[PDB]
């Protein structure tokens, strides 16, 4: 009986917790920059292009 | 440079010098790594023509 | 308080932001016609003047202020609440 | 030609020799060095968009184009190991961010 465990250390895949953390982090980043724009438009000036 | 704005001209020259200095910390020293200066070259062309 | 000393500062701000020499800024000359100043430089001149004079002009002269004579006349007829 | 040259002043905007030599140095860098699949055009366009976002943040006095410039600079920092040239456009953008 020959046996050998192959080094498949890069053949990974995300679990549920890592995937939910990535989704919630990107969503919170988008919401934070939207709130930053709402703060920046405090002085009365519009977009126009 | 007389007929130009102050801030943008200063910042173009500073970004080009710091790009030359930061390019020495790359692991391989090839000649096709100078292709990152293709956007700054038009800016320095406008400044060096004025 | 004098028109002929606020022109000497507004010409300095226009020279710094855009690059026109200060011998070209005369109060009969328009912005987007003879000086040919784009809108990003308009907003930059507005925030420089808000930094130095301290008066805030958000939108009441964004579409109603045409020439530099109108700018200096607006500065003259707004200055009655002097903080100095 | 639409964002940088009309920003550098009036003598750079109304002259034609500046436009012709800017086009010439652009082509002289682009043609022998960026006709391929390497990360070099990505890094070049990212350095321009970083400087343009920072320069628009200074003029209008707003922080969102500075944050967008941070995103673009960190994005082109990890295109290849030659992406470390974007730290110039990142480090010049500290004084303006303080202002
Ligand atoms: P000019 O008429 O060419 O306009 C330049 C300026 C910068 C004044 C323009 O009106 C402007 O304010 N653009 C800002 C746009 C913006 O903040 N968009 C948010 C997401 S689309």
């Amino acid at each position: 009986q020959l046996s050998a465990t192959i080094d498949t250390r890069y053949s990974t895949s995300p679990t549920l917790l890592k995937l939910l953390a990535m989704i919630v982090g990107v969503a919170m980043t988008v919401i934070a920059l939207g709130a930053l724009h709402v703060l920046d438009c405090a002085d009365g000036r519009r977009h126009k292009r | 440079i007389p007929g130009t704005a102050l801030g943008p001209s200063r910042r173009i020259i500073g970004i080009t010098i710091i790009s030359f200095l930061a390019m020495m910390f790359t692991p391989t020293k090839w000649t096709h790594h100078f292709g990152v200066f293709a956007g700054l070259a038009g800016c320095l062309g406008a400044l060096a023509a004025v | 308080a004098t028109q002929e000393e606020i022109i000497a500062g507004l010409a300095e701000i226009i020279e710094e932001v855009t690059g026109i020499e200060p011998s070209e800024v005369t109060p009969e000359k328009s912005f987007v016609d003879d000086l040919d100043i784009d809108s990003l430089s308009m907003v930059e001149i507005a925030v420089q003047t808000e930094d130095k004079y301290g008066v805030k002009i958000p939108d009441e002269d964004l579409a109603g202020l045409r020439t530099v004579g109108d700018v200096v006349a607006y500065i003259q007829k707004l200055e009655e609440e002097n903080p100095e | 030609s639409r964002e940088v040259i009309p920003r550098l002043g009036a003598a750079a905007k109304h002259s034609r020799a500046a436009a012709w030599t800017a086009a010439g140095l652009f082509l002289a860098f682009w043609l022998p060095l960026n006709n391929g699949l390497r990360p070099e055009p990505i890094i070049a366009l990212g350095i321009l968009l970083t400087w343009c976002s920072v320069e628009r943040g200074v003029a209008t006095s707003r922080l969102l184009p500075v944050a967008v410039a941070i995103i673009i600079g960190a994005l082109t920092l990890f295109s290849g190991p030659t992406g470390i040239a974007a730290v110039g456009a990142l480090l010049v953008a500290i004084g303006p961010l303080k202002t």
